[PDB]
RNA sequence: GCUUGUGCUGUCUUCGUCCA
C-alpha cells in the first residue's frame, strides 16, 4: 500500500529510500545498482524495496468524501 | 584479560572483535544489544482528525515504527515508574503532527521531519525524530490530496524490544566466529569437494588457515569473535555497545543483590 | 589392578561409513591366537597400520556421581593415552580353549578373542581399556 | 446507581497509564473499563481512573 | 504456491532465531519433513531463484516448460558469493554456538488465508435451546451446542 | 557512444575483478 | 488526469524496462536455440 | 459446472479426459463432492457464439 | 438426529497445535475457554476454604466461579450478585468453578474411526487460542497441525471423572486390541533426532552432556561416567539416550543377520535399559509389535510407558535443537556419473519395449495363458517399465552419501521411501489410469501432438523425467490426469467405506 | 482474544520472588534456583561462568516453556564450598570481565574517533 | 481456432523448435521414431496456456506433484490480498485486505494478464527450513 | 434518595474447512 517503515526481517528503515529509489530509476540506473546505491546489502532489505507495489497512488484518485 | 579491537568505526555501524572471552559472553552481550537497550517511541497516537485514505491504526502502526533520538534515556523514567497523575515532562514526550493539502491539484507527501516536539524533559536530547541530514526529509508517513488533512498528537515512551520490536535499538548484528573451521563446530555438506563449494568467510584472512599435516587440537576453544552492529540511528553504534554492557552488569548486579538479600 | 595386558601390531584399520570411528585389528605380539577388534576415536588418538599398541584392560582405576577428575589426584589413568569405560555384555565360553569377551564402550563395540588362561579374569560387569602408544 | 457507568475514563497508574477506555462494570472497587487502544476489556481498582467531565479530567470524586 | 499449507506453531522474537554470518534471521521456519513425502521440488527451486533474484535486483521466470535449469540458478547464485545450492551456515539463537548442520535459506511467496483460529475458537456451558427439541441450537455466532 | 561503441579489444579489457533469459526487468503497469 | 510525479517517473521506468526486457530476453533466446541446434 | 449431481454418480464423468487438453485446466478443481464435474476454462479458451 | 446421536453442553472446539513440552496424557486449553467451560463441585469441608477463594475471585478472574448452586437447586449468578463477598458456603452446596488444571477432559477428533480416538487428557491452562498436544497422539487421532479442530468434552460429575481418568485414559490406551501392537510412537523430527544422535560417531561434551541430563524429569542426579575417559571426556549418544529408558528392560532384535559385533551398526540389544548397539530408529521406537515401546508397556506399566515418551522427547528435541538439520534442493541432485547410469536403464528399458512392440506386431509375441494379445502386450510392457523406474531409482539411492537429508529422513523412518527418492531424482514413471496405461481418448491416439497408432512407452503416460528435472506438456497432462483418478478415488471410496462401517457396528 | 500481555516477560509481580532457591537432596551440596522473568541472556552466561570453576562439579539449565518467561538452574559444588558462594562468585566475575571490556572499548573508540 | 472434434484431424507441434529435426539437469524431449517423417499441420502458441487462472499462479507447476499444484488452485482463492482498489467506498458482508502486499519474485508470464503484479495477496518472506525447537513438526 | 435495564425464528440453497 505504502512503503514500509522498518524491514520485516532485521528492521532496518527502508521508508525514507522509497524517493531516491525512484530518482535512481528515472535515470537509467538498473535496479541492482540503485539498491547498491542505497546501501541496501542484505537481500532480506532489497526485497522490500524490490518487491514492493504502490497502491496509495490508486487509492488517491478516488474523490475525498470530504472538503 | 578481555581485549577489544575495533575495524570499522561510524555513527550508525562498528565493526569490532572480541578477544579473551568465552562464547556465552558475546553472544549474550549481542542478545542484550538486540533485544534489551532501552530506547524512545512513540507509545500512544491520539488522532483529532485523519481524512487521508489510510485507517487510523494503520497510520498508528506506521508512527510507532518511526526512531526517535535516544541519547539521554537512561533519565527518563518508565512510564508505569512515575507516581504522577496522567504523564508528566519526565516520563513522556509530546510530539505534533498537522499535515494539510492546499489547491486542487497535486498530492503532499507527509514525512516525519513534519513532526514537532512540544513538550518533553528539560534540557534532556531526546524526543527528535531522527534525520540522516539537516536536509534530510525522513520516513514517508502518509499522502494526502485536495481537502485531506491529517492532525494527530502524538507520546512517546521509554521502553525495551522485548516488549516491542519498535524500541529495538539495533537492525541487525552480524555475528561469527572460526572462520576457517578449526575447531569442527560445522559440518559441511558438499557433492564434490567441501573445500572449493563452500564461499570463504569475509574474515578469513585475519587467521592462519590450517596446515595440511596439522592434528585436530581437542583443548581448543572459541576465542576471537568478530561483530558488526548497525543501528537505527536512535543510538549511535558506541552508545549501544556501551548501553548493552551497562544493561548486562545492572541485571546482574540485581541477581547478586538478591542472593545476598535472600539470607 | 590389571586384569589383562599385552601389545598388540595393527593389521588393519577400517574407517568405512564413519568420519570420527576406526575399527583397527591386532594380533598380540607374545602370542598369536589372541585377536582385538575395537572401535577407536580417530580425532582424539589416531592409529596408522602397522603400529604397535599396549592395550591394558582394569577392573577399576585406583592405585558414584562422575565428577572432573582434580589435578591433585593420581589414577592408573596418568600412564596412558587413551581410556575408556564399556560394559561386558557377552562372554563366550566357546571351544576347549577359544574365549570370546564382547565390550560395549557406550557404543563403540570391542572383542577379544583369546585362551581361557588369559581371559578368565576378564569376567567382570564393566572394564577400562587402557591404550598406549 | 453507579453514576460513573458508561462514562469515559482515563487511567492515571499502573501498566496502563493514559489510555481512555469506558466504564463497563461498577459492582465495587473493581471496574471493568473496556480498552480504546487494544480490543480488550481489563479489571481496574477505582483509584487508578479518571472521570472525564465537563471540566478536564476528575479523579474518584464524580 | 504449492499446497504447503500450516499453521503459527509459535513465536520467537528476534534474539531467539537462528542467525546467519551477516545477521539475517528468518521470518518463518519450516519443517524438512514437509518436503520428501509430497516432492515439491518447485518450491526449493523457487527459493533459489528468488534468492538470485533479490540479490541481483531482478525478477525470476518461472514459467513452466521452459529452458530454466537448476545448475543455471546454481552458477549464478555461486556467482554472487552463496553457496550454489543455498545452503548458509547458521548460528544458534540460544547459545550462539554454530548449527553443526546447515540450513536451506532464502525467501520464498507466502500468503495468508482466511481461517484464522479467533474466527473458529468456540465453547458453550449453556444456552440457547431448540424450541421443538430442547437441545442446544446449531452454529458458532447463535451459542449452539456441539453434535 | 555505450560500451557497444568501444572497441573489442578494448572491451576485453573490461575484465571482472551476459543477460540471461530467466532475469525479466521488473515493471509496474504489466500489461493486457 | 493531472498525473502525479511518482505515477509518470513509473510509467517512464515501465517503458524503459519493457524496451531493455524485450530486447535481451530475444536476444539470449536466439543465443541459445543456435547452439542447442548445433549441439 | 456439469449438471450430473450426486445420485447415480460415476467415476467416468469425473475424470480428467485426453480431449480436455487446452480447453480446461488439467489441476484446478474442487475437492469432495463436486471434484471434476466443476471445471475451469483455459487461459486461452473461448466459447463459440 | 436427535436420539442416537443429539448436540450436547460442556463442550468446546478450536484448532489444535503441537507442544514438544507436554506431557503425553496433557492437553494445553485457552484460558477463555477454562473460563467459560465449568464444573461443578460439592463443597464438603476438605475444599470450603478454597471454593470461597474461588467465589470470591469471581466469573472473570483465574482460578474462578460461575454460579453457586443451593441444595434446594437454585443458581446463584456472580456476574450479577452485588454482594459476593457476602455469600457463605454451606456443605453440599455446588460451586461451578472453572477448569483447572489436572481436570480430566475426554478429546475428540472427527471422524471417530476407532476408540482411540476419543481419550481423556489432563487439562493444563495455556494461553492463546489453540488446543495443544504432544505430538505423540497425532497418530491415533489422524491429526496434523495444519488446520484440524478437535472436540473438548467435560465430566460434570465424581463418577464420570472417574470413570474417564481410569478407563479412557491415554495412557491406558497405548496398546490398540486390533492388532496388539502400540499405536503411538515417536514420530517426526524426534524419530529423525533418535536416529542421528545414536550413530556410533556421536559424542557429546561434558557441559552439554549437564543439560541434557538436566531435561530429563526422571533422572536421578547421577551422571554416568564418559565412554572416553582421556584425553577428553566424552559421552556418546546411546549414553543419553539410556539414560532416559527406565532400569530393567531387555530387548534384542537381529537385523539382516548381523554378528554380535555389529559393523554396521544394525540390529539392537539393550540391556538392563543401557544401549549396547544398533542405531535407534523406527524399528525401535516406532509403533510396531515387539519394539521398546511394547516392552515397557508390558514390564512396567502404562504410567512408565507414558513417562517413556516424554523423556526420550526432551532428550531428543534438545540435542537436535543445538545440532541442527534441513533439506535444500542440493539433495535432490545425483551426480553426473549416476545421472548416466539411469539415462542408460532407461534407453535399455525403452528399446526392450519397441522390441517387444515389433514381434507383437510380427505375431512372434508369446500369449500368458487366460489373456489375450494385446492384454498380454500390456502386462508385458508395463512390467518392463516398472522395473525399469526401479532400477534407475536404485541406481540413485545408491548414489546418495550418508550426509544426504533425504536419505537420512528415508533411514530413519520419519518421513518418505525408496519411491520419494526414485521420483525425486532419478524418473517419475509409468501413470496408471484405472489401472491401465493411458488409454486412446483422441481418435486412435492419446493427444494430438501424437501419429496415429503409437505405442512408445512416451506415447502412452510414461515420464521419463524426474521432478528435479522437470515435466514436459504432455507427461505434465498425463500425470494430471493420473492425480485426478487418485483423488476421485479416494473421495468416492471414503462414502462406501463410512457406510459400511456403520452397517457393521449396527 | 488469549494473547499475554507483553510486559509480563519481564516486569516482575510483587506477589512473585524474583529468586527461589530449593535444596536438592538427592545428591549432597547442590541447590535448584528458579529464575522468574528471565531467559538464556542471564542463564547461558551464568552457565558457562560457572562451568569453570574448579569447585562446581554440576551445573545446568532449563527453560520449561518458550511461553513462560522463567528458567530454573542446578548447581552443586564440592563439599567445601557452599553453592549459593559460588553463583555470588560467578556473578561478581563477569561483572568485573564486563567492567574492563567496557573500558577498553572506550579506550580504543576514543583512539579510533 | 479449432474446437474439440476438429482436433481429431490434425497434426500438432508442441513448439516450433519441434518443426525441424549429455546434460544431467536439462529435460529431454520424446525421440518420436515411430514416423520416418512427420507432416504437422498447426504448431501450440505456447504449452503453458492450457492452465486455468487459478493454476497460473503456480512457479514451476511442472517440478510438483499434481495433487499439490490442485490444492494450491484451491488454497489460492482464499488468500488475502486486495480485491478491488475502491474497497472503501464498497460496503461488503466481510472484506480483508492486507497492509503491505507484495508482488513474487518468482513470477510466471501468465501473471502480467491477471494482473497479479498490481493486486498481489502475498508477501515474500525469509523461509528457513529446519527443525529448530520441535514447533513446526 | 432517584435507581438499571434479559431476549430470537424457521426452511431451503449454495460455497467452503478437516479426514477420506
Ligand atoms: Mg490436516
Ligand atoms: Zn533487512
Ligand atoms: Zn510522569
Amino acid at each position: 500500500m505504502i512503503i514500509p517503515v522498518r524491514c520485516f526481517s532485521c528492521g532496518k528503515v527502508v521508508g525514507d529510500k522509497w524517493d531516491a529509489y525512484l530518482r535512481l530509476l528515472e535515470e537509467g540506473k538498473q535496479e541492482g545498482d540503485a539498491l547498491d546505491e542505497l546501501k541496501l546489502k542484505r537481500y532480506c532489505c532489497r526485497r522490500m524495496v524490490l518487491t514492493h507495489v504502490d497502491l496509495i497512488e490508486k487509492f488517491l484518485r478516488y474523490n475525498p468524501l470530504e472538503k | 584479560e578481555p581485549k577489544v579491537n575495533i575495524i570499522n568505526a561510524q555513527d550508525d555501524e562498528v565493526e569490532l572483535m572480541l578477544s579473551d572471552v568465552n562464547l556465552s559472553l558475546a553472544n549474550s552481550l549481542r542478545r542484550t544489544m538486540l533485544a534489551e537497550v532501552p530506547t524512545l517511541a512513540i507509545d500512544l497516537v491520539e488522532i483529532k482528525m485523519n481524512t487521508s485514505v489510510l485507517a487510523d491504526e494503520f497510520i498508528s502502526h506506521r508512527l510507532g515504527l518511526i526512531p526517535l533520538v535516544s541519547e539521554d534515556v537512561e533519565e527518563m523514567k518508565y512510564s508505569r515508574d512515575c507516581t504522577c497523575e496522567d504523564y508528566c515532562d519526565e516520563c513522556s514526550v509530546v510530539l505534533e503532527l498537522s499535515a494539510r493539502h492546499e489547491g486542487e491539484e497535486g498530492t503532499t507527501d507527509v514525512y516525519s521531519s513534519s513532526l514537532i516536539k512540544v513538550s518533553g524533559p528539560g534540557n534532556l536530547n531526546v524526543g527528535e525524530p531522527v534525520r540522516r541530514d539537516d536536509y534530510d526529509q525522513g520516513i514517508l508517513l502518509c499522502k494526502l490530496r485536495n481537502h485531506q488533512e491529517l492532525n494527530i498528537r502524538c507520546i512517546a515512551k521509554k521502553g525495551i524490544a522485548k516488549e516491542h520490536a519498535k524500541w529495538s535499538p539495533c537492525s541487525a548484528i552480524a555475528f561469527e566466529y572460526d572462520p576457517h573451521n578449526k575447531l569442527k563446530h560445522t559440518d559441511f555438506w558438499f557433492e564434490v569437494d567441501a573445500k572449493k563449494e563452500w564461499p570463504d568467510s569475509k574474515y578469513a584472512t585475519w587467521e592462519e588457515p590450517p596446515k595440511p599435516g596439522e592434528v585436530f587440537d581437542y583443548k581448543a576453544k572459541p576465542n576471537r569473535f568478530y561483530m558488526t552492529v548497525e543501528t537505527t540511528g536512535s543510538l549511535k553504534a558506541n552508545q549501544v555497545f556501551s548501553r548493552g554492557i551497562k544493561t548486562l552488569q545492572e541485571k546482574l548486579a540485581n541477581v547478586l543483590f538478591e542472593l545476598e538479600n535472600s539470607r | 589392578s590389571a586384569l589383562f595386558d599385552d601389545i598388540f601390531t595393527v593389521q588393519t584399520v577400517d574407517n568405512g561409513r564413519y568420519n570420527k570411528v576406526s575399527r583397527i585389528i591386532g594380533i598380540s605380539t607374545t602370542n598369536s591366537a589372541i585377536k582385538l577388534t575395537l572401535d577407536i576415536n580417530n580425532e582424539m588418538f589416531p592409529v596408522s597400520q602397522d603400529d604397535s599398541l599396549t592395550v591394558t584392560l582394569a577392573n577399576s582405576l585406583s592405585l558414584k556421581s562422575w565428577r572432573p577428575p582434580k589435578p591433585t589426584d593420581k589414577s592408573l589413568a596418568d600412564d596412558y593415552d587413551y581410556v575408556m569405560f564399556g560394559t561386558v555384555y557377552k562372554f563366550e565360553e566357546g571351544d576347549e580353549d577359544k574365549i570370546k569377551v564382547y565390550v560395549s564402550f557406550g557404543g563403540l563395540l570391542m572383542c577379544l578373542e583369546g585362551g581361557y588362561k588369559s581371559l578368565a579374569s576378564l569376567k567382570q560387569d564393566n572394564l577400562y581399556i587402557l591404550i598406549r602408544r | 446507581r453507579d453514576p460513573t457507568l458508561n462514562k469515559t475514563v482515563k487511567i492515571r497508574q499502573g501498566g496502563y497509564k493514559g489510555k481512555i477506555g469506558i466504564v463497563k462494570e461498577a459492582n465495587g472497587d473493581r471496574f471493568r473499563v473496556e480498552l480504546h487502544n487494544p480490543n480488550k476489556t481489563i479489571p481496574i481498582p477505582c483509584s487508578f481512573l479518571l472521570i472525564e467531565s465537563t471540566h478536564g479530567w476528575v479523579p474518584y470524586e464524580d | 504456491r504449492h499446497g504447503q499449507k500450516g499453521t503459527i506453531g509459535v513465536t520467537y522474537r528476534h534474539e531467539d532465531m537462528p542467525f546467519s554470518a551477516e545477521g539475517i534471521v528468518p521470518d518463518l521456519i519450516i519443517n524438512p519433513h514437509a518436503i520428501p513425502s509430497r516432492m515439491t521440488v518447485a518450491h526449493l527451486i523457487e527459493c533459489l531463484l528468488s534468492k538470485v533474484g533479490s540479490i541481483r535486483g531482478y525478477e525470476g521466470d518461472a514459467t513452466p516448460f521452459t529452458d530454466l535449469t537448476v545448475d543455471a540458478v546454481s552458477n549464478l547464485l555461486r556467482d554472487n558469493g552463496y553457496q550454489s545450492r543455498g545452503f548458509e551456515v547458521m548460528y544458534n539463537g540460544h547459545t550462539g554456538k554454530k548449527l553443526m548442520a546447515q540450513v536451506f535459506f532464502g525467501p520464498t511467496y507466502y500468503q495468508r488465508l482466511r481461517h484464522m483460529v479467533d474466527d473458529k475458537i468456540h465453547a458453550r456451558a449453556r444456552g440457547p435451546v431448540q424450541v421443538l427439541t430442547r437441545q442446544p441450537v446449531e452454529g458458532r455466532s447463535r451459542d449452539g451446542g456441539l453434535r | 557512444l555505450a560500451i557497444e561503441n568501444l572497441h573489442p579489444d578494448d572491451r576485453l579489457l573490461l575484465v571482472d575483478p551476459s543477460p540471461v533469459f530467466f532475469l525479466r526487468r521488473p515493471q509496474y503497469v504489466s500489461d493486457g | 488526469v493531472v498525473a502525479s510525479k511518482a505515477s509518470s517517473s513509473m510509467l517512464k521506468i515501465d517503458q524503459r524496462n519493457k524496451k531493455l526486457n524485450n530486447r535481451f530476453i530475444r536476444k539470449a533466446e536466439m543465443a541459445a536455440v543456435e547452439k542447442r541446434k548445433l549441439r | 459446472n456439469t449438471p450430473i449431481g450426486r445420485d447415480g454418480k460415476l467415476a467416468k464423468p469425473r475424470q480428467l479426459h485426453n480431449t480436455h487438453w487446452g480447453l480446461v485446466c488439467p489441476a484446478e478443481t474442487p475437492e469432495g463432492q463436486a471434484c471434476g464435474l466443476v471445471k475451469n476454462l483455459s487461459l486461452l479458451s473461448g466459447i463459440s457464439i | 438426529g436427535n436420539l442416537m446421536g443429539k448436540r450436547v453442553d460442556f463442550s468446546a472446539r478450536t484448532v489444535i497445535s503441537g507442544d514438544p513440552n507436554l506431557e503425553l496424557d496433557q492437553v494445553g486449553v485457552p484460558i477463555s475457554i477454562a473460563k467459560t467451560l465449568s464444573y461443578p463441585e460439592t463443597v464438603t469441608q476438605y475444599n470450603i476454604h478454597r471454593l470461597t477463594e474461588y467465589v470470591r475471585n469471581g466469573p472473570n478472574e483465574h482460578p474462578g466461579a460461575k454460579y453457586v448452586i443451593r441444595d434446594n437447586g437454585d443458581r446463584i449468578d456472580l456476574r450479577y450478585h452485588k454482594r459476593a463477598g457476602d455469600i457463605v458456603l454451606q456443605y453440599g452446596w455446588k460451586v461451578e468453578r472453572h477448569l483447572m488444571d489436572d481436570d480430566p477432559v475426554l478429546f475428540n477428533r472427527q471422524p471417530s474411526l476407532h476408540k482411540m480416538s476419543m481419550m481423556a487428557h489432563r487439562v493444563k491452562v495455556m494461553p492463546y487460542s489453540t488446543f495443544r498436544l504432544n505430538l505423540s497422539v497425532t497418530s491415533p487421532y489422524n491429526a496434523d497441525f495444519d488446520g484440524d479442530e478437535m472436540n473438548l468434552h467435560v465430566p460434570q460429575s465424581e463418577e464420570t471423572r472417574a470413570e474417564l481418568s481410569q478407563l479412557c485414559a491415554v495412557p491406558l490406551q497405548i496398546v490398540s486390541p486390533q492388532s496388539n501392537k502400540p499405536v503411538m510412537g515417536i514420530v517426526q523430527d524426534t524419530l529423525c533426532g533418535v536416529r542421528k544422535m545414536t550413530l556410533r560417531d556421536t559424542f557429546i561434551e561434558y557441559e552439554q552432556v549437564m543439560n541434557m541430563l538436566f531435561w530429563v524429569p526422571s533422572w536421578d542426579g547421577v551422571v554416568p561416567q564418559p565412554a572416553i575417559l582421556k584425553p577428553k571426556p566424552l559421552w556418546t549418544g546411546k549414553q543419553l539416550l539410556s539414560i532416559a529408558i527406565p532400569s530393567g528392560i531387555h530387548l534384542q532384535r537381529t537385523d539382516g543377520g548381523n554378528s554380535l559385533l555389529s559393523p554396521k551398526d544394525n540390529g539392537m540389544l539393550i540391556v538392563d535399559g543401557k544401549v549396547m548397539f544398533g542405531v535407534v530408529d523406527k524399528k525401535t521406537v516406532g509403533s510396531g509389535g515387539g519394539g521398546l515401546i511394547h516392552t515397557v508397556m508390558r514390564e512396567k506399566g502404562p504410567k512408565i510407558c507414558a513417562e517413556l515418551f516424554g523423556n526420550i522427547q526432551k532428550v531428543v528435541n534438545y540435542w537436535l535443537l543445538h545440532n541442527g538439520f534441513s533439506i535444500g534442493i542440493g539433495d535432490a541432485i545425483a551426480d553426473a556419473s549416476t545421472m548416466k547410469e539411469i539415462t542408460h536403464a532407461i534407453s535399455s528399458a525403452k528399446e526392450q519395449v519397441q522390441e517387444i512392440i515389433y514381434k507383437a506386431q510380427h505375431n512372434e509375441l508369446e500369449l500368458k495363458p487366460g489373456m489375450t494379445l494385446r492384454e498380454s502386450f500390456e502386462g508385458e510392457v508395463s512390467r518392463t517399465l516398472n522395473d525399469a523406474r526401479d532400477s534407475a531409482g536404485r541406481s540413485a539411492e545408491m548414489n546418495l552419501k550418508d550426509l544426504n537429508n533425504v536419505k537420512q529422513m528415508v533411514s530413519a523412518g520419519s518421513k518418505g521411501s525408496f519411491i520419494n527418492i526414485a521420483q525425486m531424482s532419478a524418473c517419475v514413471g509409468q501413470q496408471m489410469v484405472e489401472g491401465k496405461r493411458i488409454a486412446f481418448g483422441f481418435a486412435d491416439r492419446s493427444l494430438p501432438h501424437f501419429t496415429k497408432d503409437d505405442f512408445s512407452p512416451e506415447s502412452k503416460g510414461f515420464v521419463e523425467n524426474s521432478y528435479l528435472r522437470g515435466l514436459t506438456p504432455q507427461e505434465f497432462f498425463f500425470h494430471a490426469m493420473a492425480g485426478r483418478e487418485g483423488l476421485i478415488d479416494t473421495a468416492v471410496k471414503t462414502a462406501e467405506t463410512g457406510y459400511i462401517q456403520r452397517r457393521l457396528v449396527k | 482474544m488469549n494473547a499475554p500481555d507483553r510486559f509480563e516477560l519481564f516486569i516482575l509481580p510483587d506477589d512473585v520472588p524474583k529468586l527461589k532457591i530449593t535444596p536438592d537432596s538427592r545428591v549432597p551440596n547442590c541447590i535448584i534456583i528458579k529464575f522468574e522473568r528471565e531467559d538464556h541472556t542471564l542463564a547461558n552466561l551464568l552457565r558457562e561462568e560457572l562451568a569453570l570453576y574448579p569447585d562446581v562439579t554440576f551445573v545446568a539449565y532449563k527453560v520449561e516453556h518458550p511461553l513462560f518467561a522463567n528458567f530454573v538452574m542446578r548447581l552443586q559444588t564440592e563439599e567445601g564450598t557452599r553453592p549459593k558462594q559460588a553463583l555470588e562468585r560467578a556473578c561478581a566475575s563477569i561483572i568485573n570481565k564486563l567492567k574492563t571490556l567496557d573500558h577498553k572499548f572506550n579506550e580504543e573508540w576514543n583512539i579510533k574517533n | 481456432y479449432v474446437d474439440g472434434e476438429e482436433e481429431e484431424t490434425i497434426m500438432i507441434a508442441m513448439t516450433p523448435e519441434d518443426l525441424q529435426t549429455n546434460d544431467t539437469a536439462k529435460r529431454i524431449k520424446p525421440e518420436m521414431s515411430t514416423s520416418s517423417h512427420h507432416t504437422f499441420t498447426h504448431c501450440e502458441i505456447h504449452p503453458s496456456m492450457i492452465l486455468g487462472v487459478a493454476a497460473s499462479i503456480i512457479p514451476f507447476p511442472d517440478h510438483n506433484q499434481s495433487p499439490r499444484n490442485t490444492y494450491q488452485s484451491a488454497m489460492g482463492k482464499q488468500a488475502m490480498g486486495v480485491f478491488l482498489t475502491n474497497y472503501n467506498v464498497r460496503m461488503d458482508t466481510m472484506a480483508n485486505i492486507l497492509y503491505y502486499p507484495q508482488k513474487p519474485l518468482a513470477k510466471t508470464q501468465a501473471m502480467e494478464y491477471l494482473k497479479f503484479r498490481e493486486l498481489p495477496a502475498g508477501q515474500n518472506a525469509i523461509v528457513a527450513i529446519a527443525c529448530y525447537s520441535g514447533y513446526n513438526q
